[PDB]
């Protein structure tokens, strides 16, 4: 099939670090501009977290398209396009724990 | 009528019991209910006589009432109930 | 982006009015998609209904009776009214003449009633639907919409004492957002934005719809493409929409205002409570609606603010599988960066002004 | 007998739809005459 | 009698069968006790004897009519029951820092605690939830703190299967204690008795606390309980305001104020017939240290590990900086020097 | 001579005939450099022919511009540019050749 | 038929946009891949993919082919095929009075030539086939989100993007922010099969 | 077919040109301007003295929904629920069970005024004239919750406005 | 169908007839289709339907006040086209376009027939007989339904 | 309007329009409020004889969109359509 | 295989724990129209449906509980299903059979067929 960016997985390897590296040096300025209340290791963190949300993906295109989608975001907050309730939307705060053991799940509901 | 915890009952029924904590929304206000129930004000129109074996009710008013329906007034034990209306019609016996 | 106060660069953010009406549509009928328009473009309502009953009417491969096509051009050329008084009067009111807005919207507010005493609504008239309008004009309001077109040339002219030659708006107008001919085009810009500049093109003379074709009226052409010279066509535009309705108040026809298909349009509440067919008709039409038969459309109209069109997509079920919305204001803002180069702040509000743009449309 | 909403017969009346903003004022002349004379009688 | 199944995901729009009635939550707590009620889907009864505009603030916390309000009178127990009447759970946080012309210390911490317990027992109320202070002592230099311990006793006797909470100086956005020492650099220096150096406070985070009463309710073993709600670190007086001036950016000039003196000059400002800044039982209060009860559970039973101050103090003080301080981040102060 | 174009950004030319003739030739030029077999290249010359003989056949302005049907000359010169670029460009897409790929089955029924 | 309640068809135009349909096929045989024009005299030409750029510059400067206007620029999500995406390209040629409809394919991971370079109109609905579908278009001077939230994620116009959405928002008292939510309806969308179990068109019954 | 506005050029005779020029000088069109907005001054304002002065509607008015009730005093509503199948917001919520008597009558009919969004298809639908969007435009409440209206709700409504309805229906039925 | 009506007579109107506890029977709605005595007749071995009268006044349904009394009695709600037989316990509870359609299968008996549950706002409204030409054709036991 | 002469004549010069004419505001010539009741006709359709609805079916008389081409198994150059006739300037108004 | 569970935005929750079923609708049995019974759906698994406190209306935290796909063949539902890293379930289409039917046997002279009614 026709190619995005990349035609090899090396290749595809390759944005997705670069795009890394533009999202931790990133992290200082966005704690200081948006005046989080977080520490800038949790950002990194974060931004960690996320990058290992899509470490299974192995076909080239959907790498492409994930970081074409990463650096759209890195856009909104560089640019502050974004605001202090979309940064800390990664930081879920207000959602309850959600236990993923089973007999918790069966005193809590139906939840399958 | 009045529930057992002194609120009054809806046309439906419906009524919050004692061990209801739906009912703490009716503590410093009223709670709706409507006190004109359509079942008990049908009851009171009388049954109209009609020579006919069929009649047909529109509701009253012609285009301001209900679809034209035909009752049949065969059964000499019951009354034919317009669907719509709820009136009652009897043929004379 | 701002070098002191001259615009380097405008970057236009929209979705804060994003509704997702087009998604919303497919979930419901065709009949219960109509109200939908009302809220696309919420200072010309009527003319948004129009697009949409073409459109489903095109499908349908139906044609709405005389008399109601009359009934969407004499409520479609008040609809631009409407839009131009809005469009100019606030389009002033952001520049700073504050009462040409409050002179216009009195008469804005008589327009107003005439939805009211047709539909019941004073904006949101959901009137025309497809197959014809909903019901036939009440008794007396011909009269009445005579005597308000009779009386709104003068305040036209009142508008026009002050500002058409007013030193101070030209400075704020002329040579304002100039575009040119072959980039309009280009960029997708309908309506004004075209006419302002040179470009002979309407939709109702070109293609025309309804009974557009045995109305006569005046194209106003443009010169030199700055917010002056759409100015001037918009003002043009409201005495020549006069024109058309003084044409509709007398040359209305009698007959019914839907088409005579109770597969397509209810029937009367007289004949659903008498009729058989009737009842199982209206029953139908108001549960599942009329099945529209397989196809695909793109019905456009001379909207006030431009081309409005409707790209309707049918599977042969009651419900449209897909309806892209054509904004006319979707284009003219996406060139706003275009046209305002070179141009300081003061400038760019006169700039969205006279792009005529209203954001449920373009944020659909 | 139908009794629509329909035009009277003969149809309405004529409906203004061109502007018809007016000639007003003096001429240039005119009033440059008086503000020079209004000029020359404060003057003396 | 109330007894209602629980529904949902515990969402905005679910069911909890948490119907409570939070006295006092026109207040620091409050509002955070009833935003946790309120997310969870629980029918939240919020009694009130302010103006309904100073409740605005609680409306959007709970879904369409799980947020009713009601007045009520502190001295009129017939308000009570009507506010307590249908509520499985009942939360009492009515407590002022200042004696008022109507209500003292002991008609705020002993008769309205008193009344609450006694009548949630005749409405049948299954759990209640009484606030406290850690420093409640019989004999304790403060007035607040001697009405704070007499209620206690007496809602174990009206209620005797009563959560009993004591929490140490909650601190939080709206609070009065980091604010309050972060808003003495008006007066110049910062008076502090012997410098601070003889007190050894505790502080807990709003959020916490409020977790800890929303587990309190869930747990079925909390009936009876005394709990301690601490913080994990202990500061000295001093440390604890140097690094309160330090994330605020503020020049700390500490001068040490003799306690007759300090009082002194609390008296004066009780004159004030709103709202007092300070108080003599609140001068002797901050000076007061925190007690340790270790015989009595805390935050870490009821499963909610404290978080340290350091981590929450950014968000208070931040508006207490000035222009040039306000973008600095949380990690540029160093943390202060904690007595463990 | 004609004051305006009446379009905006649309300038009068002093010189429509010549400069017809030369944008017409050069179209023809690049149509000669396209295969003969191709559609494109007979329907364009064909076009071009007639106009540039028109244009020959005529010295009137006004009368050229009623025989062209393309509204206004300067309009016509536009079009001219316009189609010798579309030319140039074809050159390299090479539309003639045949289908690059069929639909993918039922890629085009309606309805489902 | 005939009599008021039909809509009159015209042959003229539906022979001429037909006669085009031929020229345009004939011209750009490479690209298009079919050609139809429906009754109401509506003429849809469809072309591969890779014929996007081609096929739409001969149709804005060929001389017999002004389509100068990009009337609208969509897209049709139909999940029953391989390329589910469908994008439509809506021409007006002012020049004859005309319009005209172009039609290609494409996957959720192919990306598609963007038409800036042809229509400078094309940018904004391109930016918006992203947002709301996902299709991807190469060669765009700026895609970004247009219509969704900012950190929204997912396509909403997708088929298969529920209705309601997957999270919601509320102001909460301790985080003093906005806070996105998964989504919990106080009352469910009451989805209504409306479907009539009898054919309603037998022209277009598809065969067993 | 078509109109150039703008595109007049100016005479430049001596005459105009001095006309012009004291134009430019004293502010005539200014002048011309204030004028306006002075006899717009001394004009009639077309306020009206709410709520002591109310503005023209219309029998057709689509205002506060409400439940009709035949002459008899029994509800119109038999249940057929197109209305709420018809309603484009899915405002409308109707539960229905067979009554004591047998009849078709609900026993919830819940419409949230706070999602309906006055498009009157509701009272288009109905086929006994229950369902009636009212003339009543002014009932605004200080509580989401009041929004919410239950059957109780309509059918209060329809009792207090019935006289006006009526009236109202009487005067428009004949265009439906 | 045509979309209106040429009829400007009065229609007729059938006297309702009792035939159980559960098929509730408005007769003026009966089309004459037979599809009920041919059921019963044939599927049900029950031959108490019929037709009495003829021409205009022909009226299907038992002659003498009679009940239907069958296990398989509940599959004529079904094959009726119109509602002149409906259930009784489903009576004026919803409506078709508005429930929810879950396929489940039956465990009144061991016969394992094939079922559509529906469903309205989280409540079961009805229960419909599901196609399976090896096991139930296209009925349902009374119990079952 | 209820404004004196004086006022009258201020109002026309400053305007420089005769006002009292055509006021904006309506005093009497609105239609009244109670209309007399109207008798609506019908359509085209509703006739009792000659009136089957295959005769006038205008929603089923539709048909699939007709192939042109499809690339699955000396022409003169073709416009789609007639070129546009040059407009022609208006007569009432030709130069506001 | 493709892959796109990373790009749709669907949450896990929604990704894995789903069930979902490819089948043709069954008939209505109360009409004997078979127009609905031509393309095969595609629906998510029923999840838990309480009732709202204020005005007992059905509320739901499922975001697909009405999502129905209809597809042309049920390869096409399969790999739809495969694309997002839905769990399918496919339930074979169920055609009614071919019935032998004769009116003249509804008046047979030695067969039960015979009709003793019309
Ligand atoms: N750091 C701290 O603040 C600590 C506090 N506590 C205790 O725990 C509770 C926490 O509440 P907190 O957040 O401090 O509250 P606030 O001091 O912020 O507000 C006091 C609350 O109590 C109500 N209230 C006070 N006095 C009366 C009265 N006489 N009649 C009726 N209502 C009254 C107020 O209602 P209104 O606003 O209308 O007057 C308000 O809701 C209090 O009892 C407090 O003493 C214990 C340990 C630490
Ligand atoms: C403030 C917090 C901001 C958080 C936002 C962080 C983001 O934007 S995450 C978007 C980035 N996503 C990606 O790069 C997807 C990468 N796709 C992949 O397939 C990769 O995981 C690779 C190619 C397998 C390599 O990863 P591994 O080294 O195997 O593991
Ligand atoms: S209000 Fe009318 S339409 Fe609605 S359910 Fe009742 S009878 Fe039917
Ligand atoms: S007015 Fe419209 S939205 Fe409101 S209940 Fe009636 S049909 Fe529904
Ligand atoms: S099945 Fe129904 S319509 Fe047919 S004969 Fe029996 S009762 Fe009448
Ligand atoms: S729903 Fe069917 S059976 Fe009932 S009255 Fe209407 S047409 Fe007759």
């Amino acid at each position: 099939v026709k190619p995005i960016f990349s035609r090899d997985m090396n290749e595809a390897k390759r944005r997705v670090r670069e795009l890394y590296r533009a999202w931790y040096r990133e992290v200082p300025n966005t704690v200081h501009l948006f005046q989080l209340d977080i520490s800038v290791k949790q950002g990194r963190d974060k931004v960690r977290e996320m990058f290992m949300k899509n470490a299974h993906v192995t076909d080239p295109r959907v790498v492409d398209l994930l970081v074409i989608k990463g650096k759209m975001e890195l856009e909104e907050t560089i640019n502050v396009w974004k605001q202090r309730t979309h940064i800390m939307r990664f930081f879920h705060e207000t959602e309850a724990p959600r236990p993923t053991d089973f007999l918790s799940k069966f005193y809590v509901g139906h939840d399958p | 009528r009045t529930s057992p915890t002194g609120e009054k009952v809806t046309h439906t029924g419906q009524a919050y019991d004692d061990g209801d904590y739906r009912r703490v929304r009716f503590s410093d206000r009223q709670k709706e209910v409507n006190e004109n129930f359509a079942i008990d004000l049908i009851a009171e129109q009388p049954v109209s006589e009609v020579g006919s074996r069929v009649i047909s009710c529109d509701g009253g008013g012609g285009a301001l009432g209900h679809p034209r329906v035909y009752i049949n007034l065969d059964k000499e034990t019951k009354t034919g109930t317009c669907g719509y209306c709820g009136l009652q019609f009897r043929q004379p016996h | 982006e701002l070098s002191g106060e001259m615009v380097r660069k405008c970057d236009p953010h929209i979705g804060l009015l994003h509704r997702g009406t087009e998604k919303l549509i497919e979930y419901k009928t065709y009949l219960q998609a109509l109200p939908y328009f009302d809220r696309l473009d919420y200072v010309s309502m009527m003319c948004n209904e129009q697009a949409y009953s073409l459109a489903v009417e095109k499908l349908l491969n139906i044609q709405p009776p005389p008399r109601a096509q009359w009934i969407r051009v004499l409520f479609g050329e008040i609809t631009r009214l409407l839009n131009h008084i809005m469009a100019v009067t606030t389009h002033a009111l952001d520049i700073g003449a504050m009462t040409p807005f409050f002179w216009m919207f009195e008469e804005r507010e008589k327009m107003f009633e005439f939805y009211e005493r047709v539909s019941g609504a004073r904006m949101h008239a959901a009137y025309i639907r497809p197959g014809g309008v909903h019901q036939d004009l009440p008794l007396g309001l011909l009269d009445d919409i005579y005597e308000f077109s009779k009386n709104f040339s003068f305040r036209i002219d009142e508008l026009e004492e002050m500002l058409t030659n007013n030193r101070i708006w030209r400075n704020r107008t002329v040579d304002i957002g100039v575009v040119t001919a072959e980039d309009a085009l280009n960029y997708g810009f309908s309506g004004v934005m075209l006419r302002g500049s040179g470009i002979q093109w309407d939709l109702r003379k070109t293609q025309p719809y309804d009974v557009y074709d045995q109305v006569e009226f005046d194209v106003p052409i443009g010169s030199r493409g700055d917010c002056y010279d759409r100015y001037l066509c918009r003002v043009e535009e409201m005495r020549q929409s006069l024109r058309i309705i003084s044409q509709c108040l007398n040359k209305m026809p009698p007959g019914e205002i839907k088409v005579d298909d109770a597969k397509v349009s209810p029937p009367k509440r007289a004949e659903m409570k008498t009729s058989m067919e009737s009842l199982i008709h209206h029953f139908k039409l108001y549960t599942e609606g009329y099945q529209v038969p397989p196809g695909a459309t793109y019905t456009a109209i001379e909207a006030p603010k431009g081309e409005f069109g409707v790209y309707l997509v049918s599977d042969g079920s009651s419900r449209p599988y897909r309806c892209k919305i054509k904004a006319p204001g979707f284009a003219h803002l996406a060139g706003l960066d275009k046209m305002s180069k070179g141009h300081m702040l003061a400038d760019v509000v006169a700039i969205i002004g006279t792009q005529d743009i209203v954001f449920g449309e373009v944020d659909r | 007998k139908v009794k629509q909403d329909m035009p009277p017969p003969g149809g309405y009346g004529p409906i203004d739809y061109k502007r018809n903003l007016p000639r007003r004022g003096l001429s240039g002349y005119s009033m440059f005459a008086v503000g020079i004379g209004t000029l020359l009688f404060g003057y003396w | 009698h109330h007894a209602l199944i629980p529904h949902g995901k515990g969402g905005r729009s679910s069911v909890s069968g948490i119907v409570a009635t939070v006295f006092g939550a026109t207040g620091f707590l409050g509002r955070y006790v009833v935003n946790h009620l309120g997310r969870m889907g629980s029918q939240v009864i919020v009694p009130y004897r302010c103006e309904p505009y100073d409740t605005m603030h609680l409306r959007p916390m709970g879904d369409l009519g799980q947020i009713i309000f009601m007045e009520w009178n502190g001295k009129d127990k017939d308000s009570i029951r009507k506010v307590v009447e249908h509520s499985n759970v009942v939360i009492n946080l009515v407590g002022r820092e200042w004696e008022t012309k109507n209500f003292d210390f002991e008609d705020v911490f002993v008769k309205i605690p008193h009344a609450i317990a006694q009548v949630s027992k005749e409405a049948g109320v299954e759990k209640l939830i009484h606030i406290s202070h850690l420093n409640a002592d019989i004999k304790s230099p403060s007035r607040y703190l001697r009405s704070k311990a007499v209620g206690e006793k007496e809602v174990r006797a009206a209620f005797p299967e009563a959560t009993i909470i004591k929490p140490s100086d909650i601190f939080g956005r709206e609070d009065r204690f980091l604010n309050y020492f972060a808003s003495m650099r008006w007066f110049g220096g910062v008076p502090l008795i012997s410098l601070g150096k003889e007190t050894v406070k505790q502080p807990v985070y709003i959020v916490d606390v409020s977790k800890g009463i929303i587990n309190a309710i869930k747990d079925p073993d909390a009936k009876g309980k005394t709990f301690a709600f601490v913080g994990p670190n202990r500061y000295l007086l001093f440390d604890l305001v140097q690094y309160i001036f330090a994330v605020a950016y503020r020049p700390f000039l500490p001068y040490p104020l003799p306690h007759f003196a300090y009082r002194w000059v609390g008296r004066l400002f009780e004159v004030s017939p709103f709202e007092p800044w300070t108080t003599r039982d609140k001068v002797e209060r901050v000076h007061m240290s925190d007690m340790t009860l270790p015989h009595l559970p805390g935050l870490e039973d009821l499963g909610i590990q404290a978080t340290p101050l350091e981590l929450k103090a950014i968000e208070v003080l931040r508006r207490h900086r000035t222009y040039r301080w306000l973008t600095s981040e949380m990690e540029d102060v160093k943390p202060a020097k904690t007595v463990n | 001579l004609k004051k305006t174009t009446g379009l905006v950004g649309l300038a009068v030319c002093e010189t429509p005939h010549e400069r017809l003739k030369i944008l017409y030739t050069k179209i023809l030029d690049v149509l000669g450099q396209i295969p003969k077999n191709a559609a494109y290249r007979k329907y364009t010359e064909q076009i071009t022919n007639e106009k540039l003989g028109m244009v020959k056949a005529e010295p009137d302005v006004k009368k050229l511009e009623e025989q062209l049907q393309g509204g206004q000359i300067e309009e016509v010169i536009l079009q001219a540019e316009n189609e010798l670029s579309l030319a140039r460009k074809m050159l390299r897409w090479k539309p003639w050749e045949p289908l690059v790929e069929e639909p993918p089955a039922n890629q085009w029924k309606w309805p489902i | 038929d005939t009599r008021p309640t039909i809509r009159p068809r015209n042959d003229v135009v539906h022979k001429q946009l037909s006669a085009f349909g031929q020229y345009v096929a004939e011209i750009l045989p490479k690209y298009v891949q079919q050609v139809q024009v429906s009754c109401f005299n509506e003429l849809e030409i469809f072309i591969h993919p890779d014929g996007v750029i081609p096929v739409l510059t001969f149709l804005r400067d060929h001389t017999n082919a002004q389509f100068k206007s990009l009337a609208d620029l969509t897209a049709v999500d139909v999940p029953t095929r391989q390329n589910r995406f469908e994008i439509v390209y809506n021409l007006l040629s002012l020049r004859f009075n005309s319009r005209i409809r172009v039609k290609t394919y494409t996957d959720e991971l192919t990306p598609i030539e963007s038409s800036v370079t042809v229509y400078k109109a094309a940018n904004w609905y391109e930016r918006e086939i992203w947002d709301m579908f996902g299709v991807f278009f190469a060669n765009h001077p700026d895609l970004r989100r247009i219509l969704t939230d900012y950190g929204f994620e997912g396509h909403p116009f997708r088929k298969d993007f529920p209705l309601s959405g997957y999270v919601e928002l509320r102001y909460d008292d301790e985080v003093k922010r906005v806070v996105a939510e998964p989504v919990e309806l106080a009352q469910e969308f009451r989805k209504f099969d409306l479907n009539s179990p009898w054919e309603a068109f037998p022209a277009y019954r598809q065969p067993p | 077919t078509y109109k150039f506005v703008n595109m007049r050029e100016p005479s430049m005779d001596m005459k105009s040109v001095t006309d012009r020029a004291a134009q430019t000088l004293l502010w005539t069109e200014l002048v011309r301007g204030l004028g306006m907005t002075l006899s717009y001054l001394f004009r009639e304002p077309a306020t009206i003295n709410y709520p002591f002065e109310k503005g023209p509607l219309s029998p057709r008015f689509r205002g506060e929904h409400a439940l009709r009730r035949y002459p008899s005093g029994e509800e119109r509503c038999i249940a057929c629920k197109l209305c709420e199948a018809v309603c484009p917001a899915q405002a409308i919520t109707i539960e229905a069970e067979p009554r004591a008597d047998g009849s078709r009558r609900t026993t919830r009919y819940d419409i949230d005024m706070t999602k309906c969004i006055y498009c009157g298809f509701c009272q288009e639908a109905c086929p006994v004239d229950a369902i009636v969007e009212g003339p009543n435009f002014e009932f605004s409440t200080e509580t989401h919750e009041e929004l919410l209206y239950n059957k109780e709700k309509l059918l209060n409504n329809g009792d207090k406005w019935e006289a006006e309805i009526a009236a109202n229906i009487q005067a428009d039925y004949l265009y439906r | 169908g045509s979309d209106r009506s040429r009829f400007l007579e009065g229609k007729r109107a059938v006297e309702d007839k009792n035939i159980g506890p559960l098929v509730k029977t408005i007769m003026t709605r009966c089309i004459q289709c037979t599809r009920c005595i041919r059921f019963a007749s044939e599927i049900a071995g029950v031959d108490d339907l019929g037709t009495t009268g003829r021409g205009n006044d022909m009226q299907v349904g038992t002659y003498i006040e009679k009940m239907f009394m069958s296990e398989l009695s509940g599959n004529i709600i079904d094959i009726c086209p119109v509602g002149a037989l409906t259930s009784k316990p489903y009576a004026f509870t919803a409506r078709p376009w508005e429930t929810r359609k879950t396929e489940s299968i039956d465990v009144m008996d061991a016969v394992g027939s094939n079922i559509v549950v529906s469903t309205r706002t989280g409540e079961v409204m009805r229960i419909l007989p599901r196609m399976h030409e090896d096991i139930n054709e296209e009925w349902i036991s009374d119990k079952t339904r | 309007a209820s404004a004196t002469r004086v006022i009258q004549l201020l109002r026309n010069w400053a305007s420089g329009r005769d006002l009292q004419a055509k006021l904006q505001l309506r005093y009497q010539e609105i239609s009244k409020r109670t209309q007399p009741p109207p008798k609506l006709p019908v359509g085209p359709s509703h006739k009792l004889s000659n009136n089957y609805y295959c005769t006038r079916d205008g929603r089923r008389e539709a048909m699939p969109p007709s192939i042109v081409m499809s690339s699955q198994k000396e022409k003169k150059a073709v416009t789609p359509a007639p070129p546009i006739k040059r407009w022609e300037l208006s007569k009432d108004q030709p130069y506001l | 295989k493709l892959d796109i569970t990373t790009l749709t935005g669907v949450p896990e929750e929604h990704i894995k724990t789903r069930k979902v079923r490819i089948f043709v609708p069954a008939r209505n049995n109360m009409q004997s129209g078979v127009n609905n019974t031509k393309k095969w759906k595609m629906e998510f698994d029923t999840r838990e449906r309480w009732e709202n406190p204020l005005m007992g209306w059905s509320s739901t935290a499922d975001p697909l509980s009405n999502l129905v796909l209809t597809f042309s063949t049920k390869e096409d539902a399969v790999a739809f299903a495969e694309k997002n890293g839905w769990s399918f379930d496919v339930e074979e289409r169920k055609v009614p059979k071919p019935k032998s039917k004769s009116y003249g046997a509804n008046f047979s002279w030695n067969k039960r067929t015979r009709v003793s009614t019309k």
